[PDB]
DNA sequence: CAGGATGTATTTGCATAACAAAGGCCTGGAGACTAGGGAGTAATCCCCTTGGCGGTTAAAACGCGGGGGACAGCGCGTACGTGCGTTTAAGCGGTGCTAGAGCTGTCTACGACCAATTGAGCGGCCTGCAG
DNA sequence: CTGCAGGCCGCTCAATTGGTCGTAGACAGCTCTAGCACCGCTTAAACGCACGTACGCGCTGTCCCCCGCGTTTTAACCGCCAAGGGGATTACTCCCTAGTCTCCAGGCCTTTGTTATGCAAATACATCCTG
């Protein structure tokens, strides 16, 4: 990370590109909880943007096999799938146009 | 050797265009008056950003050359 | 007043499904089966769409509310909201 | 309008490759995905502060709330990156 | 590096100051509407000048920054 | 020349997978998401997004279900799909 | 020193069906499972619908549509009939 | 439909046996919301009732069906399952030395 | 003087089917699940009735499995249980 | 300790396949069952010890057992 | 081979962005500041968890033969697939109407909060009877 | 006979009552979005038909893996005890997070007029299933 102290932002405090003060804001709505600690949104941005990063890396990559230079709805569905982990985390999700993988059976082919 | 060339005009063009107050618009109508075929500004924008394939340079060039 | 729209889906529409999904070769019973199973899938989400609309004491459902619906079935539709 | 996270998204993916773009429709489909995320884990998290009779929610409660939700390795590398960011955040 | 000033820019620079100033406690945002109208009602000599010298600022512009390109985000 | 049967129903199966747009005419479908509304309540609307959002829940269930269904008639040795497939998937999924 | 058990009201609720049958600790504990299961339930769900709606209260109104949400068939809508009831006569002479 | 509004026990005014006060603090309780309204544990108190009543009166019918004059846990998933509605509701479920239903399948059979 | 093949284990169908008991013997059970324990942590402890509650939830668990596979292998036309009657109820179960 | 998998002895595996309606077991189920049941327990347990963990103590409690399994989308009643 | 039919890669125009200039306004975030209740620490006691012990005996391991059912292979009938021509209504674009969604401001019946008052329920013990 | 059940005492703290206070939601009223209904025209998709054979179904026979007992071996279970480690409770102490207020930095709006920028169409190779 970062070599020094110094921050503009507490985003920028911490090291990470999500609105963390946002993140804080966020998780005193929807009644988690009656108090917030400091440190939770910082941990929990990091976690956000680490996940969102891993999509759409592998999202970028599923672009390139289309040898696209642009990221689709389908690139991030087919990136979902070929990562075991995240084919669990969001397994079960739709995503709008996404279509399916192209997996046909041996038994079904001559 | 013919990227080069290419590239070397593109930019004699830009600044001959420049100097004497031309649009990328002009450009096009002009040939269309000099030469019977008329081009958009885009084709021109993208001769002068060479995003225009090698053929497609090589046939306007020569009538961009004449507009200069 | 509608009626029989379940007809609306036609048997090129259901193949097409069949087909995504992997299936060659279908049977003439199918159409009618797969019928009655999506009408319930579809009645079920919607119900529940229009009972959170209810709720809120609105006329028109919205598209978060077929979302909602959906989400308590576990499963979500990204794109259309949260 | 509602907060999303469409300007964070777009950087996070330059991050990794420049040169690529992204869709309108695969924003909307990244918008969802930090919605449902956050949401997990701030729900589990009130569930540890519930259950062990707490009115607080820490990094400490997040951390166990990953574990729970994420997989494998998926899991460990946003444990580190979360532990490493409250750890820099205060060590200023 | 910014953009060189078009036709309207260049003008309404003026006029920006002959509204904002000479018309007091105006908005910026209803400035510009009416100067955008009024520059639709100028006539070709009056626009001219302010179309040459965007001429002018352009090329001037492009000969202190001879790689100067525009690129948005 | 008429391609052999099963030529077609591979090239269905690929090309149907490779796409991402939807299979059910829109203005019968939406048709029918009416129908069973006006079964809840009369002079109920819906938002054009609502609509489609339903059809793309209901595509991408009866491609699941399909998917699972033509397992079971591989699992009963057969590549034809009968309702008893359906059912089968169905059940054990406590649908 | 122990969490609260609803097993006094499960027991009496027994009787008033069936008055000469008993009932064991460990079907008691079954029961008092069932109660916070569903008490768990109704309340998330009531909560979702205050937060749809940008709210910050939970009133009858919440509860009944969330019993709809939970509930399949006759009885939800039992449950809602009676619930309306204790409501509608709760704020009543 | 009673006559007496008056009584101060809560439940006994709203003519339930569950303890409404106590639905109330639930509520309160758990960060579900922030407010709480005075017909919401009444509601909930009733709704509660109703579906315990429910449950006990099909586990009296199935300990009567094992001839006996008292409800075990297994009577209680017998009544579970007899009632479909009530079965969905508890379909996942597991209940302690429950058991399961005698389903003889007929291709089982001689 | 046996009973023929299939009579007793249909009767054995319906005395489990009345039994609430547990199957799985209990000592055997809690050291399956304490050296399963020890792949994340050693010297762990659990409370008898957290033994007996996770083997409830145990049994619960693979009877349901097998009652799928039962219908897995009744719609291949047959009442020998294979190891793909399991792999495909679970597969459609989604696990 | 270790080898507990052989623990479950081929009739605890029938009897339970027979509680489900099966009459007939092969020699293979044994095996097979034998992996479900471990990767069952081995996510169970797993979760309860987290929730242990997380409360910062050595004894898994037969709630912590509760929560793992409401997180598999089930419930279990009588033990809380 | 030798032709027909389908699928990628490689070029073109049509909307529609982002920048220039100015400065008043919006509002979200960050930086202090105090109050006081939540969480942390150490000390104390007692439950239950682990572990070992020896004996009884129900359950498990193993052998053996019998035969019921899985399995492969064969042949026959039909319902499914494949084109072809004709008919249907789905989709597109444009027009016009207004019902209901969404936002603002008033204000008031409701719930949070507090302190005082009250008895239905907790805990333990007595005591004898039903499954 | 174990565990269920009502009766008994004496608290005792959770529930009820009755007031103050502030504001979340009820309510009316205005704006104008987008949802609905409708018409005409083009044409891709759907409907119905005739024809052929790949697949589904039922029947036969082989043999081999599982079932049902009997006998022998294993360790699961039962009751019992003792040691002590960890969980629950208590009081006491610090300091973290809500709640309030102050102030600043950036972005928004707002108009024409370049320079791109991102795609739906066109067009030229490869690839494939019968002769």
């Amino acid at each position: 990370g970062k070599a020094r102290a110094k921050a503009k932002t507490r985003s920028s405090r911490a090291g990470l590109q999500f609105p963390v003060g946002r993140v804080h804001r966020l998780l005193r709505k929807g009644n988690y909880s009656e108090r917030v600690g400091a440190g939770a949104p910082v941990y929990l941005a990091a976690v956000l943007e680490y996940l969102t990063a891993e999509i759409l890396e592998l999202a970028g990559n599923a672009a390139r096999d289309n040898k696209k230079t642009r990221i689709i709805p389908r690139h991030l569905q087919l990136a979902i799938r070929n990562d075991e982990e995240l084919n669990k985390l969001l397994g079960r999700v739709t995503i709008a146009q996404g279509g399916v993988l192209p997996n046909i059976q041996a038994v079904l082919l001559p | 050797a013919l990227q080069k060339e290419l590239e070397q005009f593109a930019k004699l063009l830009k600044q001959k265009r420049i100097t004497l107050g031309y649009t990328q618009a002009d450009v096009g109508l002009t040939l269309g008056v000099l030469f019977g075929k008329v081009f958009s500004q885009t084709t021109i924008c993208r001769f002068e950003a060479l995003q225009l394939s090698f053929k497609n340079m090589c046939k306007l060039r020569p009538l961009l050359q004449k507009w200069v | 007043v509608l009626r029989d729209n379940i007809q609306g889906i036609t048997k090129p529409a259901i193949r097409r499904l069949a087909r995504r999904g992997g299936v060659k070769r279908i049977s003439g019973l199918i159409y009618e089966e797969t019928r009655g199973v999506l009408k319930v899938f579809l009645e079920n989400v919607i119900r529940d769409a229009v009972t959170y609309t209810e709720h809120a004491k609105r006329k028109t459902v919205t598209a978060m509310d077929v979302v909602y619906a959906l989400k308590r079935q576990g499963r979500t539709l990204y794109g259309f909201g949260g | 309008r509602k907060e999303s996270y469409s300007i964070y998204v777009y950087k996070v993916l330059k991050q990794v490759h420049p040169d690529t773009g992204i869709s309108s429709k695969a924003m909307g489909i990244m918008n969802s995905f930090v919605n449902d995320i956050f949401e997990r884990i701030a729900g589990e998290a009130s569930r540890l502060a519930h259950y062990n009779k707490r009115s607080t929610i820490t990094s400490r409660e997040i951390q166990t709330a990953v574990r729970l939700l994420l997989p494998g390795e998926l899991a460990k590398h946003a444990v580190s990156e979360g532990t490493k960011a409250v750890t820099k955040y205060t060590s200023a | 590096v910014k953009r060189p000033m078009n036709a309207f820019m260049v003008w309404s620079r003026g006029q920006r100051r002959k509204m904002a100033q000479e018309n007091p406690k105006m908005h910026n945002s209803e400035i510009s509407k009416r100067l955008g109208a009024e520059w639709k009602l100028l006539s070709e000599t009056e626009k001219r000048p302010f179309i040459d010298e965007a001429k002018r600022l352009r090329a001037l512009h492009m000969k202190e920054h001879p790689d100067y390109k525009y690129r948005p985000r | 020349h008429r391609y052999r049967p099963g030529t077609v129903a591979l090239r269905e199966i690929r090309r149907y997978q490779k796409s991402t747009e939807l299979l059910i005419r829109k203005l019968p479908f939406q048709r029918l998401v009416r129908e069973i509304a006006q079964d809840f309540k009369t002079d109920l609307r819906f938002q054009s997004s609502a609509v489609m959002a339903l059809q793309e829940a209901c595509e991408a269930y009866l491609v699941g279900l399909f998917e699972d269904t033509n397992l079971c008639a591989i699992h009963a040795k057969r590549v034809t799909i009968m309702p008893k497939d359906i059912q089968l998937a169905r059940r054990i999924r406590g649908e």
